[PDB]
């Protein structure tokens, strides 16, 4: 038993190791993945097929450098699906012709929620995979030892930011008391975010919301926002500086306005825009 | 101040996050705010609480009152009226699913019912120097039953050489969900953890890691520890931080960590709401037999033994092996094997030992008889030595020694025959060494080498191979050598080797739109230090648009040695495609001249037809999309939609969720999707539909008016002639898809009012998204 | 909540469109999504459009939003054009808590989204490094030759760290307070360029 690469190496009979270089997909999103087909790029054959049948495993799968780091999935082999990194050892493939045929093995990955940046470089090792090699006829227990390298950066892009809900729609008090607002702001991957407030306003200050309300609408009442007991006007951006995994609190509480003249009888309803604008 | 008892109509939230909205029970207890809430045993388990953590709590009955904070260590409940809000916090040692990847068992999906074919054409023409000619043809069948959660799957191939069929494989396989175990009748195999992997017919019960969350799969340290509030818990290995998350107050176990068991020690801080922290290091060292803490690793299987040499009996036999994981590090593990002339019975134990590495020992005890009729007694001892990343950058990769009596053997000794291979001269001793090296940013130097000693004889099987490695920008460089010295012959073999791989991605700008940038070459020498020597240089990449075609092509030569020089020529083309794959090799050794050429596919017969495509793995994902027709699968590479809308993908992941999403972009200009993205959660073996809906006509955005003035926000708006609708957003503008040349529309918003007429001048027919204006009633 | 696939979209110019994904992880919430794309002063001039324009979206769903270039080729071929991609989760209204005193918020994620005309003479990866600065009163002038926007962040006058800038192309942008400069970027993935050397006129 002997194998060759797509690129310019070989192992023996009786074993070795020998490295693969593999070109990858250049930006996968996290939630996407990637494939690493090595069958197109790695091939063995039998040296006595008249007498003797070999038996070929992956014996053992190991993720190094940014696949270790930041991916995440399973190694296909001649069919069936395992773990990777892998832990345990694969079915046999059966070799028995001197002609050279692939050796089915590919890797499916995902990236992991704190992958960003470059997840992979180019030139790392990503993979060694353990090729073991037994037969038919006597005791031979041979391990071929591939190195996989990638050729190039693999890209995971950085996405939006969650708001987290909590309170989807917020019930108000009675008039003339105020609730504290759950609204916390959480990025998989660390960024800077600002964000203001948008809608329609009673006053030239830009700070008491109207009252939306489309059945039985109470005059001469707003719903205005503060943070740290500061009214926060409309499209005036509050920087929140570097947003992490750890939910960040916009610190925001609801409080009831007077906008005219007498407060009239009647439901207060708003609807509020918090908008982010990322970088 | 404490509050007086009653209901409250209250949100119930457990460590931050929202559970659900009931009225609780409060009633006068020890506690800050003088009242407790009343939550069951049921409430609380569902709730995420893992109650048999807890003591006592399997003793209340099924609706008693749980008394929380004084069965519950550094459990608190709060209670505010003002948001309406009771806030409970548990310390997540208590706490089941921690695992990050969790998904829940119900749902995985086992798939539908389908008929299953891989098929692989293949075939080489040889031309010898003197001789003549040769052709070689091989057909590989993949057979394959899917009902229900069973799996039934079949090997057969054909063979021609100028002829048979021969048959391989059969196995019936399911997964057993509530014991995490697969079950496989048939033919199958066992692992060589413990006992050398046996290939056989019969029954197979084992458990599989698949199942797990990745982040808990194989070994990693479980990080013990007590949080004083509400904490902040950051690790860090190889530098790099490698875990983030939040706790509540009181103890909690970090059972998540991805293993990483050559990488580093572990530095975890605890940050806590003061700002003071806990700064401590976990050693992580690992060997392959570790299980993580209350992980168990066990197999049971009885059958007969298949090696499939054929100078060999077919012995039936038990055997059954069991890993457990301790806490601080420890595992036990062993198994028995059971036979009618050999049984044999180990046990180990194992310790991520910290500072000093990872070890484990075990033992076997073997009473065999051999087929000349000798009974013999035997044992074998093996040490298993891993040492992780240095802060000097040595990584001792694996240390190993077995060492074997005179009357030890293993199960395969006894299934031959004869006696003479030799049965004699069985192994004593066996030194396993794999090392690693860093030399500064760029540079890795390896080291692996193994020893074999004998009974009877003093002959040896030494083995050695080094080797460096150096990154020089791109560039990959490596320089190898080897020395093996076998048993049964004289004299040394080397094999001394220089590799130097070249991408030209980083040569041309990063705009770069030629196909150039997908391309590196290779160079490449041999030398056996026995006269021969060989060299080669080469092109490898991808071709076309999508990245479908692969190409080698590599040019060389090869002289000395068995007195035989000349130049050498390698070629390959590769296609992944729609409908399957195709090869074509091209080779010349300058006597032998030969050419391959090969089809390959999978075929899917299901509820709505046959779909064919690239060959199949295991877990299939079937895209269901009528109305698609060339529309191509993000990240499957060649991957699309047939004359259907039918796709086969050749890759997802078990037991996870798999994003299968159509590329929008490659879609007819007058077809749109409900939905771009399906996502599913497909079990091993499983077939599983990924649905899209397809509008297949005219896609218009329309301004609709009345009296003058546009529509109003939020109007639905819906087609008379198509089954197209769509809402009314600014400008009085709305979309529709799969739309007619000409036809009415119907608009409601208060309780029927609008309706609008349109004909599209035929003209607009190739245009993606035409725009017109429509009038309405009254 | 509703979140977006990307933190910024690069339109490349003869592409008939480009996807942006939009996903919600909330499985009881219901949203009504509304995206729109509006030109560097805030109008919604349809030289983008976006579809679908509005939709509902129902718990734990992924959607794609395709983002068609309607310019015919009006936009200029030397240097990026800034847009504004907007998406709005309006939440869904309930009768349950009509005769109540109700707040409702709407969560819109705003992003770039840069025209890049094809055969640009200077790759991207490359305009990062040939920012220019200039020093007066109290400004710092970051000026910028390239055809690409610079979205310049940690921008260092010392260990006085400096507001953001966002520098258009082959144009200039000003800051505060009146060492040395040092810089960093966000690239086209969203993503951290290394610290780099501030260069004076």
């Amino acid at each position: 038993f002997a194998c060759k690469t797509a690129n310019g190496t070989a192992i023996p009979i009786g074993g070795g190791s020998a490295n693969v270089y593999v070109n990858l997909a250049p930006v996968v999103n996290v939630g996407q993945n990637l494939v690493v087909d090595l069958s197109t790029q790695i091939f063995c054959h039998n040296d006595y097929p008249e007498t003797i049948t070999d038996y070929v495993t992956l014996q053992r799968g190991s993720a190094y450098g940014g696949v270790l780091s930041n991916f995440s999935g399973t190694v296909k082999y001649s069919g069936s699906s395992y773990p990777f990194p892998t832990t345990s050892e694969t079915p046999r493939v059966v070799y028995n012709s001197r002609t050279d045929k692939p050796w089915p093995v590919a890797l499916y990955l995902t990236p992991v929620s704190s992958a960003g940046g470059v997840a992979i470089k180019a030139g790392s090792l990503i993979a060694v995979l353990i090729l073991r090699q037994t037969n038919n006829y006597n005791s031979d227990d041979f391990q071929f030892v591939w190195n996989i390298y990638a050729n190039n950066d693999v890209v995971v892009p950085t996405g939006g930011c969650d708001v987290s809900a909590r309170d989807v729609t917020v019930t108000l008090p009675d008039y003339r008391g105020s609730v504290p607002i759950p609204l916390t702001v959480y990025c998989a991957k660390s960024q800077n975010l600002g964000y203001y407030l948008s809608g329609t306003h009673a006053d030239a200050g830009n700070s008491i919301f109207t009252n939306t309300a489309s059945f039985s609408p109470a005059q001469g009442v707003g719903v205005q926002l503060t943070r740290n007991g500061t009214i926060i006007p409309a499209n005036n951006t509050v920087s929140l500086g570097a947003v992490g995994t750890s939910a960040v609190s916009l610190g925001l509480t609801a409080n009831y306005a007077r906008t005219g003249g007498q407060v009239t009888a009647g439901n207060v309803q708003s609807i509020i825009g918090v908008t982010f604008v990322y970088q | 101040q404490e509050l007086p008892p009653g209901t409250y109509r209250v949100d119930i939230y457990l460590n931050n996050g929202y559970m659900a909205t009931r009225d609780v029970t409060f009633n006068t207890g020890d506690s800050e705010q003088g009242i407790v809430p009343c939550l069951t045993r049921a409430q609380l388990a569902s709730m995420g609480l893992n109650t048999a953590s807890v003591a006592g709590m399997n003793l209340l009955a099924d609706d008693a009152c749980v008394p929380l904070t004084t069965m519950v260590q550094d459990a608190t409940a709060h209670l505010d009226v003002g948001q309406q809000r009771l806030n409970l916090t548990i310390p997540q040692a208590f706490m089941s699913n921690r695992a990050r990847g969790y998904i829940p068992p119900e749902l995985w999906d086992p798939g539908i019912n389908a008929g299953l074919l891989n098929y692989n054409f293949s075939g080489n023409s040889v031309q010898n120097r003197i001789g003549g000619n040769s052709h070689y043809a091989y057909l590989n069948l993949q057979s394959g039953l899917n009902i229900g959660a069973w799996r039934l799957r079949d090997n057969t191939t054909w063979s021609y050489n100028s002829n048979k069929w021969q048959h391989i494989n059969t196995w019936l396989e399911r997964d057993i969900i509530p014991l995490r175990s697969r079950l496989t009748l048939g033919d199958g195999y066992t692992q060589g953890d413990i006992f050398d992997g046996i290939n056989f017919r019969g029954a197979q019960l084992a458990s599989d890691d698949n199942m797990l969350p990745d982040s808990q799969r194989g070994f990693a340290p479980v990080i013990h520890g007590i949080a004083r509030g509400t904490a902040q818990v950051t690790i860090k290995q190889n530098g790099y931080d490698i875990y983030n998350s939040t706790v509540p107050p009181g103890p909690f176990t970090i059972n998540d960590i991805y293993a990483a068991g050559n990488s580093g020690d572990l530095q975890v801080t605890i940050k806590e709401a003061d700002g003071s922290t806990q700064i401590f290091t976990v050693p992580y060292s690992s060997v392959p037999l570790l299980q993580r803490e209350g992980h168990t690793r066990y197999s049971i299987t009885a059958g007969e033994y298949r090696s499939g040499n054929a100078q060999q009996e077919k012995p039936r036999f038990f055997q059954s092996t069991l890993l457990h994981g301790l806490p601080a590090g420890w595992t036990i593990y062993g198994g028995t094997q059971l036979a009618d002339r050999y049984r044999a019975f180990n046990f180990g134990i194992g310790k991520n030992m910290g500072a000093l590495g990872a070890l484990s020992v075990d033992m076997t005890q073997a009473n065999s008889t051999l087929p000349d009729d000798s009974q013999h007694d035997g044992q074998s001892v093996r040490f298993l030595y891993n040492k992780s990343l240095n802060e000097s950058g040595t990584n001792i990769q694996l240390v190993g020694y077995r060492y074997s009596t005179s009357g030890y053997f293993n199960f395969a000794d006894t299934t031959y025959s004869r006696m003479n291979y030799n049965l004699a001269y069985n192994k004593r001793g066996k030194l396993q060494l794999t090392v690693t090296q860093q030399l500064g940013r760029t540079s890795t130097l390896y080291l692996s080498g193994s020893h074999q000693t004998y009974w009877g004889t003093s002959n040896v099987d030494e083995q050695f191979q080094a080797g460096l490695n150096t990154a020089f920008e791109d560039i990959n460089w490596t320089l190898s050598y080897s020395l093996t010295k076998n048993a049964w012959q004289k004299g040394r073999d080397q094999m001394l080797a220089l590799n130097v791989n070249i991408p030209f991605s980083h040569w041309l700008r990063s705009d770069s739109k030629s196909q150039w940038r997908h391309a590196s070459a290779s160079y490449s020498m041999s030398h056996d230090l026995n006269g021969r020597m060989t060299n080669l240089a080469g092109v490898y990449g991808t071709l076309l648009e999508d990245n479908n075609l692969s190409y080698s092509v590599q040019t060389g030569y090869a002289g000395g040695g068995d007195g035989n020089s000349g130049s050498t020529g390698y070629a390959t083309l590769n296609y992944r495609g729609g409908y399957g794959n195709a090869n074509i090799g091209y080779s010349h050794s300058d006597d032998i001249k030969q050419l391959y050429y090969g089809v390959s596919g999978g075929v899917l017969a299901h509820a709505n037809g046959v779909t064919l495509g690239q060959p199949l793995n295991d877990t299939v994902v079937l895209v269901k999309a009528p109305g698609a027709k060339d529309a191509k699968v993000e990240n499957q590479t060649g991957v699309r939609t047939d004359w259907r809308g039918y796709a086969v993908l050749p890759y997802a992941t078990e037991y996870r969720e798999n994003r299968v999403a159509l590329d929008t972009n490659t879609l007819a200009d007058n077809v749109d999707l409900d939905n771009a993205v399906a996502n599913v959660v497909p079990t091993r073996g499983a077939i599983v539909r990924a649905e899209f809906k397809a509008r297949v006509g005219i896609k218009l955005l329309m301004t609709l008016t009345h009296n003058n003035k546009p529509l109003p926000f939020g109007a639905m708006v819906t087609s008379e002639s198509s089954q197209s609708s769509g809402i009314v957003a600014d400008n009085g503008q709305v979309y529709l898809s799969g739309m007619p040349l000409a036809g009415k529309v119907q608009v409601k918003w208060g309780e029927a009012h609008c309706v609008a007429n349109y004909q599209l001048p035929p003209e607009s027919q190739q245009q993606l998204l035409t725009q017109l204006s429509a009038e309405c009633r009254s | 909540g509703v979140a977006l696939g990307a933190t910024r979209v690069i339109y490349p110019a003869g592409q008939k469109q480009v996807q942006l994904a939009v996903t919600n992880n909330d499985e009881n919430s219901t949203y009504l999504i509304q995206s729109w794309v509006e030109n560097a002063d805030g109008v919604k001039d349809g030289r983008f459009i976006v579809t679908p324009p509005l939709f509902a979206m129902k718990g734990k769903k992924e959607n794609t939003l395709r983002i068609l270039d309607a310019t015919n080729n009006q936009l200029p071929q030397d240097r990026e054009s800034l847009f504004w991609m907007n998406v709005k989760a309006i939440p869904s209204m309930d009768k349950s808590k009509l005769t109540e005193n109700t707040l409702q918020l709407a969560i819109i994620s705003r992003i770039k989204l840069y025209y890049r005309p094809a055969k640009l003479a200077l790759p991207p990866d490359q305009a990062a490094e040939k920012l220019r600065f200039r020093r007066s009163a109290n400004s710092l002038t970051l000026i910028n030759p390239t055809p690409y926007y610079l979205t310049v962040t940690e921008l260092n006058a010392g260990t006085r760290v400096l507001e953001n800038a966002l520098v258009p192309p082959m144009g200039e942008s000003a800051v505060k307070l009146p060492s040395n400069i040092t810089y960093r970027t966000i690239n086209d993935y969203g993503a951290l360029t290394p610290k780099m050397t501030g260069v004076m006129e």
